[PDB]
């Protein structure tokens, strides 16, 4: 069985050098690979081909940060300087003919983080419900979370001051530059909106709290 | 380093279907 | 400048059919393998179909074969992806690829989603959203995905951020905003395009005072 073995996740701080191991099957461990990488919510793209012996090929547009090397059945692709647009997920493939039969197998990724980037609290944005909405017995309120760094982020609503549970959505966060953004909706039957005093979106970001609120009238 | 060749030529094949 | 761009993906019933198309430029079409990668929603590659630049030659995977047919128009730069007997595990982007001479899958499309399932396609509801100025558009309960989400038809360009869509009572709702300077705010018009493919509908909603 041709099967490539990556750990799913990997960390590194900003500017160190990083290494990606994947892993042949034994039997294939004199296989030349390929590496790929799909950076969040876009189409993977072609880094490097990599034999045996460690020489390697890099597509057209690849920075030289990225280089690759071998052992035995292990295939790594090294990161140097590691940056913050090289967050993303790393995949091997490898393929080869068996008579006149082709198969092409890819890694299961490893997901890469890059740590050490420069704080940035969140900003919040929140609007109430739209008046069509309304007029159709719901209120959802939008609270968009932007410019923030590090992903990691609590979202929480509260009515006239106390926390809400049933009726909250929030997005998972998600890359915009160098931030993260995300937004979460609080769905409200038209009466409870207009019969609070207030909601509160409320989001939690490396120890600090930010809040802002919408005011029915 | 017969992959690597038996790759190589896949590759030409696409290309000239030899 | 290579350019693949895949279309026809859509939502499809299980036992169904679709055929996906890749529009190529760019490069000599006619020289070079093509193939078919799809993405499951696990995130897991796979790989799908692949032809020789001529058509005479075409490789599957277990997975597919038999299933499965890929062809091309070298005199129309297209490449296609014809699907049989479809399975829920099928649902997955999918991607169009083309070779270079020392490797397999060197430039890769931006991808057509392809979702395979029994609930009927929804078309979403458009609500404004109204408050350097920002206002909103909360596109609500529609699916499958994808939606599209431009400003004044793409004439607001920067300042639009589109928020990633969440999952509620298998239907999907999602935000989309532009900041734009405070003086034409309210003054001039500001629009949001919403298209949603699966249901053939687009709508522009006008953005309003409260």
């Amino acid at each position: 069985q041709l099967v490539l073995t990556q750990s799913s996740s990997a960390s590194f701080s900003l500017g160190a050098s990083a290494k990606l191991t994947c892993t042949l099957s034994s039997q294939h461990s004199t296989y030349t690979i390929e590496w790929y990488q799909q950076q969040p919510l876009k189409p993977p793209k072609y880094v490097m081909d990599l034999k045996q012996d460690g020489s390697h090929s890099t597509g057209d547009g690849i920075p030289d940060r990225f280089s690759g090397s071998s052992s035995g059945a292990d295939r790594y692709l090294s990161i140097s300087n590691i940056q913050p647009e090289d967050e993303a997920m790393y995949i091997c493939g490898v393929g080869d003919t068996i008579k006149e039969q082709f198969v092409y197998v890819f890694g299961g990724g490893t997901k890469v983080t890059v740590l050490g980037e420069p704080k940035s609290t969140p900003t919040l944005t929140v609007f109430p419900p739209s008046s069509e909405e309304l007029k159709e017995n719901k209120a959802t309120l939008v609270c968009l979370i932007s410019n923030f760094s590090p992903s990691g982020v609590t979202v929480a609503w509260k009515a006239n001051g106390t926390p809400i549970t049933q009726g909250v959505d929030t997005s998972n966060p998600t890359k915009e530059g160098n931030k993260f953004m995300a937004s979460s909706f609080l769905h409200l039957t038209s009466d409870q909106w207009r019969s609070h005093n207030s909601f509160t979106c409320q989001v939690t970001h490396e120890g600090d709290t930010v809040e802002k609120s919408l005011s029915p009238a | 380093s017969i992959q690597d060749l038996r790759r190589r030529f896949f590759l030409h094949h696409l290309i000239a279907e030899i | 400048e290579v350019q693949l761009v895949e279309s026809g993906g859509d939502l499809v019933k299980p036992g169904g059919s679709l055929k996906l198309s890749c529009a190529a430029s760019g490069f000599t079409f006619s020289s070079y393998g093509m193939s078919w990668i799809r993405q499951t929603p696990d995130k897991r590659l796979e790989w799908v179909a692949t032809i020789s630049s001529g058509g005479s030659y075409t490789y599957y995977p277990d997975s597919v074969k038999g299933r499965f047919t890929i062809s091309r128009d070298n005199a129309k730069n297209t490449l296609y992806l014809q699907m049989s007997s479809l399975k829920s595990e099928d649902t997955a982007m999918f991607y169009c690829a083309r070779q270079t001479t020392m490797t397999y899958f060197a430039y890769w499309g931006q991808g057509t989603l392809v979702t395979v399932s029994a609930a009927k396609t929804t078309p979403p509801s458009v609500y404004p959203l109204a408050p350097m100025v920002t206002l909103g558009c909360l596109v609500k309960g529609y699916f499958p995905e994808p939606v599209t989400v431009t400003w004044n038809s793409g004439s607001l360009s920067s300042g639009v951020h589109t928020f990633p869509a969440v999952l509620q009572s298998d239907l999907y709702t999602l935000s989309s905003s532009v900041t734009v300077p405070s003086s034409p705010r309210p003054s001039e018009t500001v629009t949001c395009n919403v298209a949603h493919p699966a249901s053939s509908t687009k709508v522009d909603k006008k953005i309003e005072p409260a």
